[PDB]
């Protein structure tokens, strides 16, 4: 198992808030986000602690097969997750199972199944945020092509929703079946710059450094000469 | 800034109008409503003031 | 101003019916320290047939108006079930504290619903003593609102520790129950179930039995979207949504753009039109003529 | 609860840790011997001769 | 007289906010809690306008 590497994000991993719709606004937001400039490991399949979150960035070819468990002890004491997109089945369920990396089923055997879903039968940047709110599951995703021989590459995109999934189960752990990146969320505040078109164009912290927070006061990207007034200490 | 601050729920349950009506019955609706006036009557004095 | 010339009401169109019944007639009501959850999703509501009292007890709604059910509808809603003696079904309250509320179940203070609470002394009473049924007494620290605790261990109370003695100082935490038709009607079991939902600006798929009507189109009529009322004109917009978007805002952050609900297409709202009304007289003394100016 | 293990010291009503925080005005005391069998007939709710 | 202000009870049973939160329980608190916000918040408007 090779030593994990640590590399710098690029200010990466913003999604949509919200399902409602803004234009040519200055928006302002408070909940769980990616801090930007932030240490990502880089994965050369061990199991990882998931607090609040992750951002699962994997650069891919030709779309091979993804895999994902997560669960709380992964010994069929607690409900598991099995995503995976498989040509055979993409079988979305949550059941009890004892446990490995692609027998076809790597799970030994199934006994309480609470959920399963089943969907249709089925270079290139893939990046993937999962969370655990209230009794809920959100996955959002995007396909950004990009061609360089560097990992996370500068420059700013947006995530958008997937799939909504009301399984609220307890989750503490994360295990996964190229290289891939792994980032983990802190609760923070960001603007975000809806365009005419509806879509997001560029958004800033509101802790990362002084000059930010003058810029998240002000409610704009432009800050003239002057002194200001932030906050209290 | 008068604008923005009808959006306060000033401690009602909700900052719409239409919403707590159509939600609560009157006898609870009107003390609910009572708030929101105030808040609203005390924003409309200070802007007048400035 | 100008005022509206119609309502309209436009709600999805569900066949599946609501299975509210099962949790509010079933056989094994879990205890209280163990109580067992309900999604009730997808389906049309019919409050209107289970208002009606059958032997309910309470059926006190917090923040909601127990009569306004049928029209409006929410989002997710839940349902508990448990069953509790006749002098504990008070402890059950929003904010409110008790023995068996911070210890079991403890309702969020924000918390909406009803709390539907009936008799069951006439059938879940033993005369040989229903002792099926527990509930924890004993806890290290206060629960949390909407908390789940199943594990027991042997209490210890300051020294003396128990290591699964059961001995000095050393408690079970679950005690019984008398379940009895000889005991007084104050202690017998009551069978409670609360319903909790929210409001949230994602499709509210549950909804009451109402009737849809058609699309009008530029003219000031009431309008009724998934509960979302106001008034104003329905105009076809040309601002291009997402598949997963449903609401549109503006910088005053009011409700602009509405999709529909039926026919899953893109709207626009806008209030009519209204100005103020300003009167020139050239003095009462020389006539009584005027002109009424309208301002914009 | 230092001194020797006593026979019952099961508590109705309120709770010996919160017990030290809430208190009272005119507490009375009352001493008695009964009989080892006696001790279920003293109780609340209890009849006996 | 800004600082005076503080002291007054602006119609609460109480004017110190530890004293209101451990003596009742959360649910009732927050009224008292609003009570003693209210006037504080009209005293600082009479300051700054004066
Ligand atoms: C991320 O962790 C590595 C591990 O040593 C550290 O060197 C690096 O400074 C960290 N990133 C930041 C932004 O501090
Ligand atoms: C989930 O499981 C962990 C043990 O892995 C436990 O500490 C925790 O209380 C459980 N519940 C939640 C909500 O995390
Ligand atoms: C909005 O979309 C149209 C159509 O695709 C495109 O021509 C236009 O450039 C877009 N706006 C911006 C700011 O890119
Ligand atoms: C029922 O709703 C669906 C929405 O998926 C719509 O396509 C269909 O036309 C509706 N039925 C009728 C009779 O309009
Ligand atoms: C009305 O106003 C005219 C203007 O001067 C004045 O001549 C006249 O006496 C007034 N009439 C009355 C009844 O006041």
């Amino acid at each position: 198992q090779l030593p994990p590497a640590y590399t710098n994000s690029f200010t990466r991993g913003v999604y949509y808030p919200d399902k409602v719709f803004r234009s040519s606004v200055l928006h302002s937001t408070q909940d769980l986000f990616l801090p930007f400039f932030s240490n990502v490991t880089w994965f050369h399949n061990p199991v990882l602690p998931f607090n609040d979150g992750v951002y699962f960035a994997s650069t891919e070819k030709s779309n091979i097969i993804r895999g994902w468990i997560f669960g709380t002890t992964l010994d069929s004491k607690t409900q598991s997750l099995l995503i995976v997109n498989n040509a055979t089945n993409v079988v979305i369920k949550v059941c009890e199972f004892q446990f490995p990396f692609l027998e076809f089923r790597v799970y030994s055997s199934a006994n309480n199944c609470t959920f399963e879903y089943v969907s249709q039968p089925f270079k290139n940047l893939r990046e993937f945020v999962f969370k655990n709110i209230d009794g809920y599951f959100k996955i959002y995703s995007k396909h950004t092509p990009i061609n360089l021989v560097r990992g996370l590459p500068q420059g700013f995109s947006a995530l958008e929703p997937l799939v909504d999934l009301p399984i609220g189960i307890n989750i503490t752990r994360f295990q996964t079946l190229a290289a891939y990146y792994v980032g983990y969320l802190q609760p923070r505040t960001f603007l975000l710059k809806y365009n005419e078109n509806g879509t997001i164009t560029d958004a800033v912290d509101c802790a990362l450094d002084p000059l930010s927070e003058t810029k998240c006061t002000l409610k704009s990207f432009t800050v003239e000469k002057g002194i200001y007034q932030t906050s209290n200490f | 800034t008068l604008v923005k601050q009808l959006s306060s729920n000033f401690g009602a349950i909700s900052s719409v109008l239409n919403d707590i009506l159509s939600r609560l019955d009157p006898p609870e609706a009107e003390v609910q409503i009572d708030r929101l006036i105030t808040g609203r009557l005390q924003s409309l004095q200070t802007y007048v003031t400035q | 101003r100008v005022q509206p010339t119609e309502s309209i009401v436009r709600f999805p169109n569900i066949t599946n019916l609501c299975p509210f019944g099962e949790v509010f007639n079933a056989t094994r009501f879990a205890s209280v320290y163990a109580w067992n959850r309900k999604r009730i999703s997808n389906c049309v509501a019919d409050y209107s047939v289970l208002y009606n009292s059958a032997s309910f007890s309470t059926f006190k709604c917090y923040g909601v108006s127990p009569t306004k059910l049928n029209d409006l509808c929410f989002t997710n809603v839940y349902a508990d079930s448990f069953v509790i003696r006749g002098d504990e079904v008070r402890q059950i309250a929003p904010g409110q504290t008790g023995n068996i509320a911070d210890y079991n179940y403890k309702l969020p203070d924000d918390f909406t619903g009803c709390v539907i609470a009936w008799n069951s002394n006439n059938l879940d009473s033993k005369v040989g003593g229903n002792y099926n049924y527990l509930y924890r007494l004993f806890r290290k620290s206060n629960l949390k609102p909407f908390e789940r605790d199943i594990s027991t261990e042997i209490y210890q109370a300051g020294s003396t520790p128990c290591n699964g003695v059961k001995g000095f100082n050393c408690y079970f935490p679950l005690q019984s129950y008398g379940f009895q038709p000889t005991y007084g009607v104050g202690y017998q079991p009551y069978r409670v179930v609360v319903l909790s939902f929210e409001l949230l600006h994602a499709p509210a798929t549950v909804c009451g039995p109402k009737k849809s009507t058609n699309l009008v189109k530029n003219k000031c009529v009431n309008f009724n979207f998934n509960g979302l009322t106001g008034t104003g004109v329905l105009t076809e917009s040309n601002k291009k949504f997402l598949p997963f978007q449903q609401f549109g805002r503006d910088i005053a952050d009011t409700t602009d753009a509405v999709r529909d609900p039926q026919t899953l297409e893109i709207l626009d709202i806008t209030p009519c039109s209204f100005g103020g009304v300003s009167v020139i007289t050239p003095g009462t003394n020389t006539s009584n003529q005027v002109a009424v100016l309208y301002q914009g």
